[PDB]
Parts: C-alpha cells; sequence; structure tokens
C-alpha cells in the first residue's frame, strides 16, 4: 500500500537556482506511454 | 485525510524501509500524479484512502478523488520552474528554459534536469505558480541523462 506525505506549497520563487539546457529532440510516443529518440 | 493543496511525496513500504516512488499535486480535492508512479493503485493519506478516478497509460497520468484539474500551459517562450521533490531531500524550485519534443502529433515542452526516478510527478510551474505539467516521462540521451516532457492533462 502506497501513501502520501505533504512536501510543501506550490509557489514560483524569485532568485531560484537557474540551470539546464533546452534541447530540440525528434521523438515517438508508443501505445505504452514510453517515449523513444527517433533519427 | 490531509486534502490541503500542495506538492506531496508518494511513498511505499513494500520494499526495505520507506521508499519514495514519485511525487504528486493536490489541487481542488484531486491528487494528480504520473501513472507509472502508482500504476492505478489506491493511495492513503493517514487514515484516509484516495481512490483512482481517471487514468491513461499513454498520457502517463492519473487523478485521485476527481477529474483532472490542472489546465495551464507552457507559452513556448518563458522560462519555467521545476518544483523538484527528490527522494530523502527537501523540495526545490529549479528555474530552466525548456526545449521541444518534436512528435508526429505536435510539439511538446521538455525539461533537461538530472534527478532520480523517484522525483517523477514533480510539477513544472510557470511565472504565476500554476502547474503547466508533470516531470517524469521522457527519454534517455547519448550522455545517459534524462530529458522529461512537460506532461499536462485535459480539464473537462
Ligand atoms: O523510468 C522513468 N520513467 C518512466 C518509467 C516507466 C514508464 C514511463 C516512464 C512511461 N510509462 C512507463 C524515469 C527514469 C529516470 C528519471 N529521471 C528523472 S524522472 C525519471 C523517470
Amino acid at each position: 500500500d502506497m501513501y502520501i506525505e505533504r512536501a510543501g506549497d506550490i509557489t514560483w520563487e524569485k532568485d531560484a537556482e537557474v540551470t539546464g539546457n533546452s534541447p530540440r529532440l525528434d521523438v515517438a510516443l508508443d501505445e505504452s506511454g514510453d517515449f523513444s529518440l527517433v533519427e | 485525510g490531509e486534502t490541503t493543496d500542495g506538492v506531496y511525496r508518494v511513498m511505499t513500504r513494500r520494499l526495505l524501509g520507506s521508499t519514495q516512488v514519485g511525487v504528486g499535486v493536490m489541487q481542488e480535492g484531486v491528487f494528480h500524479t504520473m501513472w507509472h508512479v502508482t500504476k492505478g493503485a489506491a493511495l492513503r493519506s493517514g487514515e484516509g484512502r484516495l481512490d483512482p478516478y481517471w487514468g491513461d497509460v499513454k498520457q502517463d497520468l492519473v487523478s485521485y478523488c476527481g477529474p483532472w484539474k490542472l489546465d495551464a500551459a507552457w507559452d513556448g517562450l518563458s522560462e519555467v520552474q521545476l518544483l523538484a521533490v527528490p527522494p530523502g531531500e527537501r523540495a526545490k524550485n529549479i528555474q530552466t528554459l525548456p526545449g521541444i519534443f518534436k512528435t508526429k502529433d505536435g510539439d511538446i515542452g521538455a525539461v533537461a534536469l538530472d534527478y532520480p526516478a523517484g522525483t517523477s510527478g514533480s510539477p513544472i510551474l510557470d511565472k504565476c505558480g500554476r502547474v503547466i505539467g508533470l516531470y517524469g516521462n521522457g527519454v534517455v540521451i547519448k550522455n545517459g541523462s534524462y530529458v522529461s516532457a512537460i506532461t499536462q492533462g485535459k480539464r473537462e
């Protein structure tokens, strides 16, 4: 049996840690909800 | 039990100790998470029981106690914030500019951040704090890293 626990408020916070690239990828989604990189 | 709006951890006691399996969002009496996190199983909030209401294996989404309530969307231009709730670690807003997942059905947003699989279900937020999708379903790139899509449901 799974259970839930509160982790916090959903708010946008200023001066947050800004990181990460923005890549454009050609993908395919199957009937099982699994994505795959297509080339 | 606790039906307060906010981000929540999904945990299981089936294995050794208490293992986090994912994250979710309580919004308007409805708990929203990714399908692969729970697999449609009933969750529990203290003494209370959350039963699945809607679920789709292709959308990879599942709602509890009612229909899907998150309807906001990425604008294609603005930087977003992933409210990352990692296993054993404190919640954290991480600002990033998303990329694009080009598909035969249309383009989707994509956050490229390196987090454990147990972080699946964390809300991706806009500058207004609204939930524009969930983190946890995407692809594995040449570097072994994960690039998750911005998965939003449909409000009826
Ligand atoms: O395995 C993952 N996700 C997943 C698993 C099983 C299924 C689906 C997605 C779609 N329906 C079947 C995963 C792996 C790494 C990771 N790192 C951050 S979030 C994250 C998710």
